[PDB]
């Protein structure tokens, strides 16, 4: 995956 | 006056979620980055697949063009950025130094600098020709969602999950401005207006705002879409009518009148979160791209 394509959170 | 964007092409081929689409400044190409670790180049006008560019070891969250449309920069979960010569597809540089995912990237207009933001909470400024990191800004206290240069490259705007937008002086690396809002929802996107006087900021309370950052005043808000989970990029559309364009978590593209804030069109056809949109620099053309259930890029065209 890529962080852009996952829910945005720490 | 309202636009009449109509679906023209649906581009398949990424094997995981798409993360971003950008038109080349010269209008010839669309670039897409994906969680599948690839960049794909498509013809902007015929939709024709041009080539696949690879080399990142993990997924890519963002891609950006140099001002002369000759280079691409990509930001990856593998903690690096990569500078690519587009015509050859060769990796020219690997930018190393972030300690977590690289989330966002951009060239400055001169295209001798790249700015990047990361989950490591820093904003880095990189020398394009050497690939050396010139500055590490301790920009935010949570992941950085977006970084963007203004029209002459003298300023950077950053946004973060921490709830802030910051305006930085590029040469000194000093913070000139911090936009603080009560309730401080995470900021999932920011960019400068085309004239560099305003910033467009998205927050994860389903809200886009147009701000006078020097005045610290909010001039416009745009609502009606769904944005609670993902960093969805928004655009100024300037080739015809003056629109605000954004993806949405309800699988639609939203288009607002910039001045009146009314919704002037909703584009339907995607089957997942529309994670990214881009506006063609000379034609009334929109590119949109979507997450895992869909994985396609769609091109839309309007008469205004």
């Amino acid at each position: 995956g890529a962080a852009k394509c996952r829910v945005f959170s720490p | 006056v309202k636009p009449n964007y109509a679906l023209k092409f649906t581009l398949a081929g990424h094997t995981k979620a798409v993360s971003s689409v950008k038109f080349s400044p010269n209008g010839e190409w669309l670039a897409s980055s994906s969680a599948d670790k690839l960049i794909k180049i498509w013809g902007a006008y015929d939709g024709k697949f041009e080539k696949t560019i690879s080399g990142h070891k993990l997924g890519i969250s963002d891609v950006a063009w140099s001002s002369d449309s000759n280079l691409l920069v990509s930001a990856s979960d593998d903690k690096t950025l990569k500078i690519w010569d587009v015509s050859s597809g060769k990796c020219l540089k690997t930018l190393k130094g972030h300690s977590n995912y690289v989330f966002c990237c951009n060239f400055n207009p001169q295209s001798n600098l790249i700015v990047s933001g990361s989950f490591d909470e820093s904003v880095r400024i990189w020398d394009v020709k050497t690939g050396k990191c010139l500055k590490t800004l301790p920009a935010h206290s949570d992941p950085v969602s977006a970084v963007h240069f203004n029209r002459d490259g003298s300023l950077i705007v950053s946004s973060s999950y921490d709830g802030l937008c910051r305006i930085w002086d590029t040469a000194s690396g000093q913070c000139l401005k911090t936009l603080i809002d009560d309730d401080n929802p995470p900021v999932s996107f920011v960019k400068f207006s085309p004239n560099g006087k305003y910033i467009l900021a998205a927050t994860l309370d389903n809200t886009l705002k147009l701000w006078d950052y020097s005045k610290g005043k909010c001039l416009k808000t745009y609502t009606g879409h769904k944005n609670e989970k993902y960093c969805i990029f928004a655009n100024f559309s300037v080739t015809g009518g003056k629109w605000i364009v954004s993806g949405s978590e309800d699988n639609l593209v939203y288009i607002w009148n910039l001045q009146t804030k009314e919704i002037v069109q909703k584009l339907q056809g995607h089957t997942d979160v529309v994670i990214s949109t881009a506006c063609h620099p000379t034609e009334n053309i929109i590119a949109s791209a979507a997450l895992e259930n869909d994985k396609t890029i769609k091109l839309w065209k309007s008469d205004c």
